[PDB]
């Protein structure tokens, strides 16, 4: 129920 | 690599797989069904005359783009392509492959040249072990006259002594 | 204007978005499981180089105006960036901030980005630093 | 061999050390620690190999040992395997060792 | 100021796109350090499978089949036919997805 | 992880050539032109 | 737990003889001496590789190979072996060797 | 014609015994057995006064390696049953089928493989970059063929002694046109 990869401004 | 090798722009195989993560097996194997397919289909539809397209060494063509790797002259290309020319007149030398018989002729025209480039250098940017290119330089020592070009050295810009001793 | 642009500019621009960082989390299906990765790509400085042309069989050589005119080229320089990988490690426990460390794993660089086009008589281009007698020997007009 | 020697009393002497709590959870005498060593080196004493200061089936007075490998390496001919970590044997003279490099042709 | 290479243009281009030097940097190289991993196991006999079954029941009711192989290490296939004789998997609870076992060993 | 495929060289080429070649700019029209050599004040 | 190998060394036998001493005489049980054989083991092989330092190379002809049980099983006829220099051949040799992944 | 017959130098041959064989009990009670369950699913033996090996399978299949002729094939699979028959397991020769013949040979002059490869390429595909040998697809026998410049031919995928016979015979007029210095 993740998300895995996400976006670091 | 099939339309590279259809429009004589070949490349080479470890080219490829540095861009693709594939290994040698099936891109073979692939290759294999590929040509034969290709020649089925030419079969079935509009023959084509090979005239040396898809052959299998092709040395010919991985000659100056191994030389603007080095960053050699033109000239040097040039010599090195006669010479990769005539490895085909030597039987010791015909089983091996395009690669590494390219290399050794493109050194053996670096040190006919006196271009100031190692041979660790050479192996270094080629990706090719400097024993394969000391035993190839090692057993074109003794064709000297079969491999320097004869009107390079009518012109006197090269001569047979420059080579280094092995 | 283009000397400006490629002496000053095309270094602010890779310096405005120079940083990128992609975070994996610790992925906690089990207890083994438990690593937070943050990988961070820095371009550095950029290297203008002069101008050439790549071949059908991959030759390169240096291009000249006259040439480019001729062969319907494109008179371009590659543009190359020092480009720093960065791969950071922490544990990922609830309840704690996350520690990240180096890895030391920082591969450096130079990788290809693109062909800007070079306006003639720039900063650039080979006909800036080119004399009289030169300039009619590359066929060009003084 | 003194190496040998050394080595095997240093083991006894630990195998002796580590499990004397152990045996007292037992609730056995603290004798029962004696004499069990008093059967042990004058056993080494009757193994008269190493100096104590104290058609086709499968089918002592023998010459075996046993080890610890990690890769094997075979070919038509040779057998060559990485061998580690053990003691050998060679007629009736016990050696400890690190690594041995064992290949044999076949027949 | 911007920095211009002054060396030659095919050096520069030796790096570019076909480039038959082999990349060596270990950023992000996820599919060659997790494909070095391999699940290999035989058909032993079914009794002590059912034996550590029902003893990883007894530790907990609910597993999943990815966490049972790397648990028990047992083929798909024979993990399956040892599990769908003695337990069941939930289809529409809120532990759906779930192998459990049957209602008939629950009180055992 | 490739850094070859990482890095598309030819996004920034084809939009530079695509917007030095036709008018369009971006992805204002005309901003480029083809040179008037017909005599040197031209 | 590790492997089961060192039963067949002439600590081995030794230990395995002196435990069927004490179980003729009764005073010590069989489980425990199954433990005290485990711990032994364990003992054996954790101080076997950390305090010695000599080196051999074995020259040897096979005659019969085995691998079963996830264990080797060699044996070698006239052999030569040299001592850390000083050279001795055994006519008969047997090699049993076990894998250094660790079971359980 | 030609003037050298080409010898042989691995058989492979399978025999089915209609039976059920334990790999535990074969790998432990037979001598020179070999048998690694997390590598492959069966047990591997070998002999030497044939020098041939075995492939034993669970299923009673079990397949022959390394035969010089023939006869080597056939007395090798004779001990191997009688291996089986001695070792605790009831077996019997219910079918032996030989399934791959290969050989090799010498021409003794260089042959201009590029040339080979532009003449008949409907039958062969040359890559040197990954194997120096010519592989070569004749239709009619199904045998393979590699070539090599120094004029080693190697005869693969056979079952029999008049298809590779025959094959050579094909291949002889069609290599021995080309010569090299």
């Amino acid at each position: 129920l993740r998300r895995k990869t996400r976006q670091l401004k | 690599l099939i339309g590279c090798r259809r429009a004589e722009v070949a490349r080479t195989f470890k080219e490829i797989q540095s861009l693709i993560h594939v290994k040698t097996k099936e891109f073979g194997k692939t290759l294999n069904i590929m040509k034969n397919i290709l020649r089925g289909k030419s079969e079935d539809g509009f023959l084509k005359i090979d005239t040396d397209n898809m052959s299998g060494a092709q040395n010919l063509t991985y000659i100056p783009r191994f030389c603007s790797h080095l960053g050699l002259p033109m000239q040097v290309t040039t010599s090195a392509e006669y010479t990769a020319k005539k490895c085909k007149e030597i039987k010791e030398i015909a089983g091996k492959s395009p690669i590494t018989i390219a290399v050794v002729s493109i050194y053996l025209n670096i040190l006919l040249f006196q271009i100031p480039i190692t041979a660790a250098k050479v192996g270094q940017t080629l990706q090719v072990t400097e024993g394969t290119i000391k035993s190839g330089y090692k057993i074109l020592y003794e064709h000297r006259d079969k491999l320097v070009d004869p009107q390079l050295i009518a012109n006197g810009v090269v001569s047979l002594d420059n080579l280094p001793g092995v | 204007s283009f000397n400006q642009f490629v002496d000053y500019t095309l270094q602010d621009i890779i310096c405005e978005d120079s940083t990128l960082i992609l975070e994996q989390l610790a992925q906690h299906t089990t207890e083994s499981d438990n690593i937070s990765r943050k990988y961070e790509i820095s371009f550095g400085k950029i290297y203008v180089t002069k101008p050439m042309v790549n071949e059908s069989d991959g030759v390169t050589h240096a291009l000249y105006p006259q040439e480019a005119r001729l062969r319907n080229l494109t008179y371009s320089s590659g543009l190359f960036v020092d480009v720093k990988k960065r791969t950071y490690e922490a544990i990922d426990v609830p309840g704690r901030e996350l520690k990240y460390e180096l890895i030391a794993e920082e591969s450096e660089g130079k990788v290809f980005i693109g062909r800007l086009p070079i306006m003639l008589r720039s900063k650039n281009c080979y006909l800036s630093e080119a004399t009289e007698s030169d300039l009619y020997k590359l066929k060009e007009c003084p | 061999n003194a190496e040998a020697s050394r080595v095997y009393e240093i083991i006894v002497e630990s195998v002796v050390n580590e499990v004397r709590e152990d045996f007292e959870n037992a609730g056995i005498d603290e004798q029962t620690l004696q004499d069990l060593k008093n059967i042990w080196q004058k056993k080494l004493t009757e193994t008269k190999v190493t100096t104590f200061s104290w058609d086709y089936l499968i089918s002592p007075d023998e010459n075996l040992m046993l080890c610890l490998y990690d890769k094997v390496t075979r070919t038509k001919a040779r057998w060559k395997c990485s061998l580690k970590d053990g003691v050998v044997t060679i007629n009736r003279n016990d050696y400890t060792f690190q690594k041995a490099q064992v290949e044999a042709e076949w027949v | 100021r911007i920095t211009t290479l002054d060396e030659t243009v095919g050096v520069t281009m030796s790096h570019t796109g076909m480039s038959m030097r082999s990349d060596n940097s270990n950023f992000l190289k996820v599919g060659r350090e997790k494909a070095k991993s391999n699940i290999k196991s035989i058909r032993m006999p079914k009794k002590e499978i059912l034996d550590y079954l029902f003893k990883l029941f007894d530790e907990y009711d609910y597993w999943s089949l990815k966490g049972l192989k790397e648990r028990t290490r047992q083929p798909e296939a024979h993990l399956k036919e040892c599990l769908d004789k003695v337990a069941t998997l939930v289809k529409k609870g809120p532990y759906a997805f779930k192998y459990t076992l049957r209602p008939e060993y629950k009180k055992l | 992880f490739n850094m070859k495929l990482a890095i598309n060289a030819k996004t920034i080429t084809s939009g530079l050539k695509y917007a030095l070649a036709t008018g369009n700019w971006g992805e204002r029209a005309g901003v480029s032109q083809v040179l008037n050599r017909y005599t040197y004040s031209s | 737990g590790y492997y089961e190998l060192y039963r067949r060394s002439t600590i081995g036998n030794s230990l395995v003889d002196a435990l069927d001493t004490l179980i003729s005489d009764g005073r010590i049980e069989a489980s425990l001496a199954m433990r005290v054989l485990e711990t032994f083991d364990k003992v054996v092989a954790e101080t076997l590789k950390d305090n010695t330092q000599s080196k051999l190379t074995v020259k040897g002809n096979l005659d019969t190979y085995g691998f079963c049980d996830d264990v080797w099983t060699f044996i070698v006829k006239n052999c030569q072996v040299t001592v850390e220099q000083s050279v001795i051949s055994v006519d008969k040799l047997r090699i049993v060797a076990c894998n250094s992944k660790k079971s359980e | 014609t030609s003037g050298i017959v080409p010898t042989l130098q691995n058989i492979v041959a399978t025999v089915t015994l209609g039976c059920r064989l334990d790999l535990k009990t074969v790998a432990l009670h037979a001598r020179n057995a070999e048998y690694n369950p997390k590598r492959f699913a069966a047990v591997i033996m070998r002999i030497r006064e044939p020098k041939t090996t075995a492939l034993i399978f669970a299923s009673g299949k079990m397949v022959v390696t390394g035969a010089k002729s023939e006869d080597d094939s056939k007395l090798a699979s004779r001990k191997y049953a009688r291996i089986i028959q001695k070792i605790g397991f009831a077996a019997k020769f219910t079918d032996f089928k030989i399934q791959n013949i290969v050989g090799s040979c010498d021409v003794k002059f260089p042959i201009r493989l590029e040339g080979l490869a532009f003449s008949h390429g409907t039958f062969s595909s040359y890559e040197p970059e990954l194997f120096p040998g010519l592989i070569y697809r004749m239709v009619k026998p199904k045998i393979v063929l590699l070539i090599f410049v120094s004029g080693k031919i190697v005869l693969t995928g056979a079952k029999q002694r008049e298809e590779i016979y025959q094959a050579f015979e094909a291949i002889y007029p069609v290599l021995s046109e080309f010569r090299k210095m």
